[PDB]
């Protein structure tokens, strides 16, 4: 198996710890949600390739922009998270997160990923964001962005079902093998 | 870590280590209290246990087995003595605050309740400004410590040995050099996470909510001081490009 590095980068909303949590314990979990992520290294097949592919959070670093790049040296694959249910969160996407990933990240593969696919279709989501003239992110706004951004491409997924977990990690760990 | 502790904190949550019949006799914003408390120590202990495979396994493997030049296994291991005495003193007290806790006759039930005064005397005083010192030094340090360990395995067949022959066991999974080195460099950022997560759970005692919210802030004041403290280090780098910066 080779090693490669995959950090998740997006604002406090995003849902990039609960998504490293379901995925390190293929479990929504059904005690306890942890607050935090310390690291982790998964083992994945992906295409007949196996990989040892270690998992970071930028989670609690969003606010200190010298102890937040220490977390991308020597990253193969960056995943770059937005909410389904915060057309805020990807507003931030392509002129704070886009510019500090290609300084840090020169050529690693960006994936664009939307969490929180479920809340799409939740009408206490809908409720609270009419009240600002907003609604949730449609599919074509965010494969806009990671089209504009130049992501190696764009997924969605869901913490709390699970659905599409499992395909953004072998996604993610094809384009961290990719030259 | 030691096996008594290992053992205390084997659940993934306060609500699993604790006696069933114990359990039922709280309401459930302490138990989500709890669980978070919990974590806090949990992460405190695997925390550690980072920095004791730093100076035990790879530090004094390093002096003990190899011949490197002086000052390349400080160069690799920046700060980590004075990293553990200063969390193997907090955990220390995290521990004490739950032993006393427990209740007659068990080694696992129990309800911490003032934690808030416990967070506010580790992060101000002399210990916080410790703690600022050591970071703003150690995260400094963390580009050139990554650099000199990559030139060595790359270069060196003893040190490729070595690193290979104690990364092995499973337990050692998450834990290579590099690993450890961001594991450290991203503890300190987890506290506000994790307090203010407990002070959400903790609006019961009116004293408990003040004192976990004076913590937060004293966090969140360390935090943004070893923010502002760190320039990176490089081997090789002139004066020119320094004051040039
Ligand atoms: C000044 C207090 O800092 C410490 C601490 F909080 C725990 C253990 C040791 C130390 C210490 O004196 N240094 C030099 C790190």
């Amino acid at each position: 198996a080779i090693r490669k590095k995959l950090v998740i980068v997006g604002d406090g909303a995003c849902g990039k710890t609960c998504l490293l949590i379901v995925f390190s314990k293929d479990q929504f979990p059904e005690v306890y949600v942890p607050t935090v992520f310390e690291n982790y290294v998964a083992d994945i097949e992906v295409d007949g390739k196996q990989v040892e592919l270690a998992l970071w959070d930028t989670a609690g670093q969003e606010d200190y922009d010298r102890l937040r790049p220490l977390s991308y040296p020597d990253t193969d694959v960056i995943l770059m998270c937005f909410s389904i249910d915060s057309p805020d969160s990807l507003e931030n996407i392509p002129e704070k997160w886009t510019p500090e990933v290609k300084h840090f990240c020169p050529n690693v593969p960006i994936i664009l990923v939307g969490n929180k696919k479920d809340l799409r279709n939740d009408e206490h989501t809908r409720r609270e964001l009419a009240k600002m003239k907003q609604e949730p992110v449609k599919p074509e706004e965010g494969r806009d962005m990671a089209n504009r951004i130049g992501a190696f491409g764009y997924m969605e997924c869901s913490a709390k079902t699970k659905d599409g977990v499992r395909e953004v990690f072998e996604m993610a760990t094809r384009a961290a093998l990719q030259a | 870590s030691m096996e008594m502790d290992e053992k205390d904190f084997a659940a993934d949550s306060w609500s699993l280590a604790v006696d069933s019949s114990f359990l039922q006799q709280h309401k459930k914003e302490v138990m989500k209290q709890q669980d978070v408390i919990y974590e806090l120590i949990q992460t405190e202990l695997h925390h550690v246990r980072t920095l004791k495979i730093m100076t035990r396994l790879f530090r004094t493997g390093m002096l003990e087995e190899l011949h490197l030049e002086p000052g390349v296994v400080q160069g690799l291991f920046p700060c980590v003595d004075e990293l553990s005495d200063i969390h193997t003193r907090f955990l220390s007290q995290l521990l004490e605050r739950r032993r006393q806790a427990l209740c007659p006759g068990s080694t696992r039930n129990f309800v911490i309740h003032r934690l808030g005064d416990l967070l506010i005397s580790q992060f101000s005083g002399p210990s916080a400004e410790q703690m600022c010192k050591t970071y703003s030094e150690f995260c400094s340090r963390h580009s050139k410590a990554l650099k000199l360990y990559k030139e060595l395995y790359a270069r060196d067949k003893r040190f490729q040995q070595f690193i290979r022959k104690v990364t092995r066991p499973a337990v050692l999974k998450r834990h290579g050099v590099q690993e450890c080195i961001l594991l450290v460099t991203q503890r300190i950022t987890k506290y506000p996470l994790l307090i203010s997560r407990i002070l959400q759970h903790s609006h019961g005692i009116e004293e408990e909510r003040q004192d976990l919210t004076t913590a937060l802030g004293l966090v969140k004041e360390l935090l943004s001081n070893v923010d502002e403290g760190i320039y990176q280090l490089e081997k090789g780098a002139r004066l020119q490009e320094i004051y040039n910066r």
